[PDB]
């Protein structure tokens, strides 16, 4: 009953704005949020099923994470529309419907419900938020077209729109394909990925932290639902990483770099697929979700529209705390020791490897390597002489966030023997 | 002379540093920017999936 | 125990002259120098004397650290240490006026140690602890004015060459190991007596020793770094040329008269090589 | 306990690092140089002190530690050479607090009972490593440090799949060591395994194709040499081989102990012979690196006890001479102000000791008997000679490069006609010397002692080839 809180604390608010002003319905849409993911650590270990909609330990770990990343990504934007919240609480509640059934039709519905209002966030409405929120609309629709086409084949194949379905030969084949294309492309791993670098470039910088933590989250929630053969996901691993790591080396722009950068990492994570353990893949998206989240508030903090690589430079010296958390977010991100990130990675590795898929494997772990290059291309450019670049230094609210968001970070790649434990049933 | 090899052995390797700074380009250039090519490039991933599913 | 007394005097004593050794007046170092070689041709002349001597000790497994003084190792002993000390205090003598009498004499002392350690072996690590040691005090002396570039390069020139020789002798002490697994010249010349086993290894294992011997006793072709030692001080020429060094290519196959005994090839390319 | 002395140098470099102040650190090191002596002193045996603690339970991953006859002396050799480089140090960037955090690790490194653990400490010594590289100096810092780093990165990665492909298809049921040598792997299983350890492990050895990191690395870093001096002591391949690559796989090993022995070989040959031609510090002692590992790998690659406990101990020792003559090396620049060979000569007479210090520390350098290299040189040509008697030729044409690069780099250095003149020696340089002098005649001088713990280990893991 998270679920209630959300649809609640929109549709009220909805009408609220008229008579608020818009800081008010800020504090109330932040409030809402935060009281979800509460009663999301008061059901750990209570998992509950109602409709289509079910919420169990899976449910619970991916939108605890979606939950915490739409409060930071809440937490920057000031501007005095009461909407520009509104919308992310609406997003919200659609990842959380997302990630929380296996019914396709339900999931459809829920695609639209996330998807929808974050077309609209896209909207700074500089000249390229324009074109970046073309793109994904236009994109967005055609996967939602596949997606729908898809349910449709598996209620084909078998019958019922439900996920589980004992499935034939290769019609089966084809409709667990179809429903692989949109739940792929929401994911940002490769081939699919040809948005990922225009719209986080395109839309401004908070907005992006929004979609690249929480959305990311959701898609691989509902995409271990999915019944996903090797030969496929060999495919899509590769591609993602090679892709990922290899354009992003061409990247002179940290968002867009960034983009790749997580197109290799989606790679990555569609490793933890093969056994879709989900102990592993909750673990690992709980590193990658606090240290890019982290990332992108710093991003934030740096220029809502646009970010070059050296702007990151300097970083250090002008506020410390910030490059150090900067520094530990890219080496979770690159997956080494002794990082959260590289239990994440290893946990996914050790799934994949569990599953018997090496050349696999090993393409991700050599162009993982690949991505050290632009990981400590900005990691390290945090110490480099500062040149003249913008910086707004935050609230209390940004600082202790950022700082917050490491500290739980390394805190795991010590002792994921405290939350490891139950990422399970919720011991 | 052995020292000079050597020398060239370490430039040789900058040189597979550069190839895949290249070929990580080709693909960066992958990417045009016109919504089409996005599109086609799009359909074309797909089909290349399912055709790897049999 | 007092078999390792003699070479532990000029090594204590050396120790002194380097360490201070400019702590002292300029009879000095020679004096001290002098003293400890005059007691350990003395003091080991008392244990062979005495019938002979033996020392055995912990080292690397296998190759424990052996010395035994015995009539073949006496007479080098008394040779060395005596005319080594007459040499003592000829240096004495024709040093004076010139600093660095410490580094001198302590250099002096060091040098006879390691030709103790040399001469007295029971086991052909020892003897190469002797070797590669004896080639440095070298080294040393024949650079003891350091100021001039012409002595200098000599010193590296032999340190080199004879390194080609040292590395025969580690070579041919790596096939007796393999082949036997001794590496202790008494139980290696005990178990050297009787049918052996293929000979071409052990030719060739003696070959490389000698390949050492001739770095070390400056014959052909190796033969070039002698010459140009002399660069050091006359009395440091002294030791190494007579008394000293050279002597000990003759003793390694002296020591190993049991092993050249039973090869007639080599020990025709020996006399060959002599004459030439 | 094993832990305590494993912690001690990583929480005083952190002291150093934000706490103040400087000297701390160095009493650190060599707080971490007397209980790792301390625990060297008093072994009981392979256990020692034992430890196992829950790191991911399910996942298998348990904190595993002792002090083999191996880990031993480690701790004793890089609390020793990081100490001298903490006291006569000089780099004092503050960073000498990066120095104590990369000796704790490495200490960490060595006493991992268990595999993914070894894995985790083996992949996190690169930072400090990268970091007193690259913010404590160098102009061509950067480039530098991505060579360094991506060649570790590339051949790290791919092992874990390895270390998993070691648990997972032996069906160990934990990362611990002890059970995954319980479960061998069979043939093109072990392998591909075997394999994947073998390049991680070359990069880091380093092999002679794969060595072109290792001049760039030790130029860059702070002139004084003491992030040197602990990369040095990062030089671990062997050791890794020997402890885990060979014993977990060894059927691959089997086929590929010719090529190894090769390696080995002219990479003695090739680095001691290159070294010649190098004309500054940093780059030779490189190239002698180089040729020393060369040596240390051709003993372990023979089989055979005897060439194996020759080529664990070179090891052991010659991070400490190499860490030496890289912080004695740092200590006449900041006298001097130049790492460069040619230029300055006099020294000699002007520097009253030091050609004294540096003279010893390159006789234990060509492996001059009585002093630490020759024991593990010599056992190493005894091991190479039995199993490829040619390649322990070809890499004893070694002892004859390494003699010409040594004495003419002192020569040069040392004996020639007065300059301006030099500083003496600092008080730390003079704790440094000393110390120096005692470890490399103590390990030279009784090569027995030391190494009576690398005994048992070097013949057992030699049958471990056999049948």
């Amino acid at each position: 009953m998270t679920l209630a809180i959300l649809a609640v604390f929109s549709v009220a608010l909805t009408l609220l704005g008229f008579v608020l002003p818009p800081q008010g319905v800020k504090r109330a849409t932040l409030l809402g949020l935060a009281l979800a993911l509460a009663s999301l650590l008061l059901t750990w270990g209570k998992p509950f099923a109602f409709g289509p909609y079910a919420v169990d330990g899976v449910s619970q770990v991916f939108t605890l994470l979606a939950l915490l990343g739409a409060l930071w990504t809440v937490g920057l934007v000031r501007s005095g529309r009461f909407e520009f919240y509104l919308l992310v609480l609406y997003a919200a509640l659609g990842m959380h419907l997302l990630a929380s059934t296996r019914h396709l039709l339900l999931m459809l519905v829920a695609l639209e419900a996330l998807s929808l209002p974050l077309y609209a966030l896209a909207t700074w409405r500089r000249g390229q938020g324009l074109e970046a929120a073309l793109k994904y609309f236009l994109l967005g629709a055609l996967a939602a077209a596949f997606f729908l086409y898809g349910a449709a084949l598996f209620y084909g194949a078998t019958g019922s729109l439900v996920l589980g379905a004992p499935g034939e030969g290769p019609l089966y084949a084809l409709a667990l394909g179809l429903l692989l294309v949109g739940l792929g492309f929401k994911a940002a791993l490769a081939p699919f990925h040809f948005w990922t670098p225009d719209v986080y470039q395109g839309s401004p910088t908070p907005v992006v932290l929004f979609m690249a933590t929480s959305v990311k989250a959701a898609a691989f929630a509902a995409l271990l639902r999915v019944a996903a053969p090797p030969e496929a996901l060999a495919l899509l691993v590769a591609l993602s990483v090679v892709v990922g790591n290899l354009a992003a080396l061409a990247q002179k722009e940290a968002k867009r770099l960034l983009a790749y950068s997580s197109i290799a990492h989606a790679g990555y994570m569609a490793l933890a697929l093969y056994t879709g353990n989900a102990q592993a893949l909750g673990f690992y998206l709980l590193t990658y979700v606090l240290a890019t989240g982290l990332a992108f508030a710093v991003l934030s903090q740096i220029s809502p529209d646009r970010v070059p690589l050296e702007a990151l430079r300097g970083l250090y010296r002008k506020d410390p705390l910030l490059g150090l958390a900067f520094l530990v977010a890219m080496l979770s991100l690159l997956g080494l020791p002794p990082l959260a990130g590289f239990w994440g990675k290893y946990l996914a590795f050790a799934e994949a490897a569990r599953a018997g898929a090496w050349g696999v494997l090993v393409l991700a772990l050599v162009t993982s390597a690949v991505s050290a290059y632009y990981y400590l291309g900005l990691g390290l450019a945090v110490f480099a002489r500062p040149e003249e670049t913008p910086f707004r230094p935050g609230p209390p609210w940004a600082r202790a966030a950022v700082v917050a968001a490491g500290v739980l970070l390394l805190a795991l790649g010590l002792l994921p023997g405290l939350v490891l434990p139950a990422l399970a049933a919720g011991g | 002379a052995l020292f000079y090899g050597d020398r060239g052995l370490l430039s040789g390797y900058f040189g597979l540093g550069g190839a895949a700074r290249s070929l990580g380009q080709g693909l960066a250039r992958l990417q045009t920017g016109y919504l089409r090519v996005y599109a086609l490039l799009f359909v074309l991933g797909a089909l290349l999936l399912l055709g790897v599913m049999r | 125990m007092a078999l390792l007394g003699t070479i532990l005097l000029p090594l204590l004593g050396f120790a002194l002259l380097g360490l201070f050794g400019k702590r002292m007046r300029e009879p000095l170092p020679g004096v001290l120098a002098s003293g400890l070689v005059l007691a350990s041709f003395l003091l080991g002349a008392g244990l062979l004397l005495s019938g002979g001597a033996r020392f055995q000790a912990e080292w690397l497994p296998g190759i424990p650290f052996s010395l035994l003084l015995d009539n073949l190792s006496g007479f080098m002993l008394l040779i060395v240490t005596g005319v080594g000390f007459l040499i003592h205090v000829y240096a004495i003598g024709y040093m004076g006026g010139d600093p660095g009498y410490s580094r001198f004499f302590a250099y002096f002392n060091l040098f006879i140690a390691m030709m103790l350690t040399l001469v007295l072996a029971d086991s052909y690590p020892v003897m190469f602890i002797g070797w590669e040691g004896v080639g440095l005090a070298s080294f040393l002396l024949i650079g003891f004015w350091y100021k001039n570039p012409q002595y200098a390069d000599s010193a590296r020139k032999a340190f080199i060459v004879n390194r080609i020789g040292d590395l025969g002798f580690m070579l041919g002490m790596a096939i007796l190991w393999a082949l036997y697994g001794t590496l202790s010249i008494s139980e290696l010349k005990e178990a050297m007596e009787g049918p052996l086993k293929n000979p071409d290894l052990l030719a060739l294992a003696g070959l490389l020793l000698f390949l050492g011997a001739v770095g070390k006793s400056a014959q052909i072709p190796l033969m070039v770094w002698l010459p140009d030692a002399m660069a050091g001080p006359t009395p440091v020429s002294a030791l190494i040329h007579a008394a000293t060094m050279v002597t000990a290519g003759v003793y390694l196959i002296a020591r190993s008269s049991f092993l050249y005994s039973v090869l007639p090839d080599v020990s025709y390319a020996i006399a060959v090589v002599g004459l030439l | 306990m094993v832990v305590l002395a494993v912690l001690l140098p990583v929480v005083f470099g952190a002291l150093l690092l934000l706490g103040l102040p400087r000297a701390l650190g160095v009493l650190g090191a060599g707080l971490s140089f007397l209980l790792n002596l301390y625990l060297f002193l008093t072994h009981p045996g392979g256990v020692a002190h034992a430890f196992q603690a829950p790191l991911l339970p399910g996942a298998g991953v348990y904190w595993a530690f002792g002090l083999d006859g191996l880990s031993a002396l480690f701790f004793l050799t890089i609390a020793l050479t990081v100490f001298l480089g903490a006291l006569v140090a000089r780099v004092e960037g503050r960073f000498l607090g990066l120095a104590l955090l990369m000796e704790g690790l490495l200490l960490g490194l060595f006493a991992a009972r268990d595999l993914l653990v070894f894995y985790v400490f083996f992949e996190a010594a690169l930072i400090p490593a990268l970091l007193m590289l690259y913010l404590y100096g160098g102009e061509g810092r950067t480039r530098a440090l991505y060579t360094f780093v991506l060649f570790t990165l590339v051949g790290s990665l791919p092992m874990l799949a390895a270390v998993l492909g070691a648990r997972l298809l032996s069906g160990s049921p934990t990362f611990l060591l002890e059970d995954l040598l319980a479960h061998p792997l069979q043939e093109e299983a072990a392998f591909w395994v075997f394999l994947g350890f073998a390049l991680a492990f070359a990069i880091k050895t380093p092999l002679f194709p794969l060595h072109a990191w290792l001049p760039p690395f030790h130029q860059e870093n702070h002139p004084s040499g003491l992030a040197d001096a602990l990369g040095t002591l990062y030089k671990v391949g062997v050791f890794a081989f020997f402890r885990f690559a060979i014993p977990l796989a060894p059927e691959g090993f089997a086929q590929a102990q010719g090529l190894l022995l090769f390696l080995a070989a002219l990479s003695a040959l090739y680095g001691a012979w290159v070294a010649f031609a190098a004309k500054d510090f940093k780059t030779l002692l490189a190239y002698a690196g180089l040729s020393h590992m060369g040596v240390a790998a051709l003993g372990v690659f023979s089989g055979t006890p005897e060439g194996a406990m020759g080529g664990l101990y070179l090891l052991a020792a010659s991070g400490v001479y190499t860490g030496g003559l890289f912080l004695l090396a740092g200590r006449l620049y900041e006298r001097t102000g130049t790492l460069e060979i040619g230029r300055y000569r006099g020294l000699a007479q002007s520097a009253p000791g030091l050609a004294a210090l540096a003279l010893i520390l390159f006789l234990a350098m060509v492996g001059l008997p009585g002093l630490s290299g020759f024991p593990g040189e010599f056992l190493t040509l005894l091991g190479a000679y039995k199993a490829s008697p040619w390649l322990a030729a070809l890499a004893f044409l070694s002892v004859i490069a390494s003699a010409a690069y040594a004495l003419t780099a002192f020569q040069k250095t040392f004996w020639e006609e007065g300059g301006s003149g030099v500083k003496d020696l600092a008080g730390a340089e003079w704790g440094f010397a000393l110390l120096s002098v005692l470890a490399l005649l103590l390990m030279g001088v009784f090569p027995g002692y030391f190494a009576r713990g690398l005994h048992p280990l070097a013949e057992a893991f030699a049958k471990l080839l056999g049948g």
